[PDB]
């Protein structure tokens, strides 16, 4: 039961690790495909290496617009716009140079671990600092490594428990053999004294 | 029980009857059959009582959601129902709270 | 006869318990090893169902 | 809002669908620094809560979708969602359908739990059995011998 529990936990860890598809921690491949279909680059891909300190700030500032494609044209979209059905429902597109993407336009005011942006007329948006921000990923490989360490510890514990179960089974089979072949005379006295008498 | 004297058999029968008294306190037909069964000059009554038990246990199977004619095999179905009802109670509680 | 009689009730109770236990199952058991395997299938079914 | 206009309005309003209408936006200004326990992106809109006038948008309806210019050089393209946030009258019907769905999940789970219980009970019975039973298990019948 305990080795099966460790196996279930390792299954959970394995599911999580597989959920770290690419590059280290899954990123929406559909959005990458869209950035390929429209001349531009993924916004996170542009900021994927930005500093860890400002990465939560950038994520808070961008909000849902965090995931976007830097298409300086906006002209490939409008004809293909009606042609987009697989794209994320609230698809975000920005106009900027992928090589040097200018800072996005926000009327941003920085609050303690938060931001307020005048998103549009009669629309003020308040956001907080997230963790593991879309920007400044740096591949966050150490999270993947910690998950792998946990999975490996679970696998090792499962291996030890499986070995223990095997030993217990071996002992059981030995006992079953004994009781199947020596149970009848088990623990009984010596017949030699009686023979001598 | 083939290898034990009648005295122990009588004692254990007496104890079983004492237990049955409390068990069937509620029922009236089973209670009446039990009340009849104790005459030593009518042994078949006891057998009849047993039949009356199984028979009775069958009608109250509530076969609407249970099928096993043998009550002994319906314990599993009752357990299933208890588990399902616990789940349903949780759901009802949540619904009422909201 | 007396030795067999002394042995009898234990054997009979054992037989009856085993008959009940096996009949409760769809299988009829015939050996300690057979019981051990049935236990293994039981564990497998348990670890599957869970 | 109707089930038909619900998707259109949901797409039009985007992540702001769930916003709260506050005609001032100055009541939240002092409290803003205090807000550490709130959704990562809180949305607020300015207008009369009772008779709020539709938020002005750089909207552009397209087949089963709506493009919008959120800010300079920024567009959000909201595809017509299915079973949207707005129009929360039949959405209650959908969560009822969710209850109907989860009914079968609960039934299956109950069956699985009962099976687990039955298997555990059988295992425990067998363990107890062997504890009391192995000594004479599968041994010969004394009755036939005694008769003989």
């Amino acid at each position: 039961v305990e080795r099966d529990e460790v196996a279930a936990q390792k299954r959970e860890l394995e599911k999580q690790i597989e959920r770290l598809s690419q590059p280290s921690g899954a990123e929406d491949s559909r959005m990458i495909a869209l950035a390929e279909r429209f001349g531009g680059v993924l916004l996170s891909e542009i900021y994927d290496d930005i500093t860890i300190d400002d990465a939560p700030y950038f994520s808070a500032l961008y909000g849902p617009a965090r995931h976007g494609i830097v298409v300086p044209d906006l002209s490939l979209v409008r004809p293909h716009l009606e042609t987009l059905e697989d794209c994320p429902e609230d698809l975000y597109l920005i106009e900027g140079d992928p090589q040097s993407f200018d800072d996005s336009v926000f009327n941003a005011e920085e609050q303690t671990n938060a931001v307020l942006v005048k998103s549009s007329d009669r629309q003020w948006r308040y956001s907080r600092y997230p963790e593991l921000p879309l920007f400044g990923r740096a591949a966050r490989e150490n999270r993947l490594e910690a998950l792998n360490l946990e999975r490996d510890a679970l696998a090792e514990r499962y291996a030890t428990l499986s070995f223990d179960v095997q030993k217990i089974q071996r002992a059981h089979q030995a006992f079953s053999q004994f009781v199947g072949k020596h149970l009848s005379v088990a623990f009984d006295t010596d017949p030699e004294a009686e023979i001598r008498e | 029980l083939a290898y034990m004297e009648g005295g122990a058999l009588r004692s254990m029968s007496d104890k079983a009857l004492g237990a049955l008294r409390l068990a069937v306190a509620d029922n009236e037909h089973l209670r009446d059959a039990l009340r009849l069964s104790e005459d030593p000059k009518r042994p078949e009554r006891k057998v009849q009582f047993f039949i009356a038990v199984y028979q009775h246990l069958r009608e109250r199977i509530r076969q609407d959601i249970i099928r096993t004619d043998d009550p002994v095999d319906a314990i599993e179905q009752m357990e299933i129902e208890l588990a399902r009802l616990t789940e349903e109670l949780t759901a009802r509680e949540q619904k009422l709270a909201i | 006869i007396q030795s067999l009689t002394a042995r009898a009730p234990v054997w009979l109770a054992a037989q009856d318990t085993l008959n009940q236990l096996c009949e409760q199952s769809g299988e009829t058991l015939a050996s300690s090893n057979d019981v051990t395997e049935y236990m293994q299938q039981l564990l497998e079914r348990e670890r599957e169902a869970t």
